[PDB]
């Protein structure tokens, strides 16, 4: 028991790290679907315009 | 613990094929070989005590 407290800790906080990868991945990917959206509008008012 | 014996002690710089049990925080027992680059190093080739 007291060594596999020791092995839930490390897992645990391994587990949190990869979270933090994965958060802040999803993160900026947030904020890139959002710039790339905004070039795409920048130029559908150009679209829009001539349409 | 004892299986060579000569009668003279090797200087110059040489190596340990030694492989060792270690075992990392995650309890991942892994043997492992090592070298050990060594020499022996004498400031004062010639006194008595350091020799």
């Amino acid at each position: 028991l007291a060594i596999e407290i020791t092995t839930n800790s490390q897992e645990a906080a391994a587990k949190h790290e990869a979270q933090r990868l994965e958060q802040e991945a999803r993160g900026r990917l947030e904020r890139q679907k959002i710039l790339d959206q905004s070039e795409a509008e920048k130029a559908r008012k150009e679209l829009l315009e001539l349409e | 613990p004892h299986a060579r014996r000569a009668l003279c002690l090797l200087l110059g710089p040489d190596f340990f094929t030694d492989v060792i049990t270690i075992e990392t925080a995650d309890h991942a027992r892994l043997q492992l070989q090592l070298a050990y680059n060594w020499h022996f190093e004498l400031k004062n080739r010639n006194d008595p005590a350091e020799a």
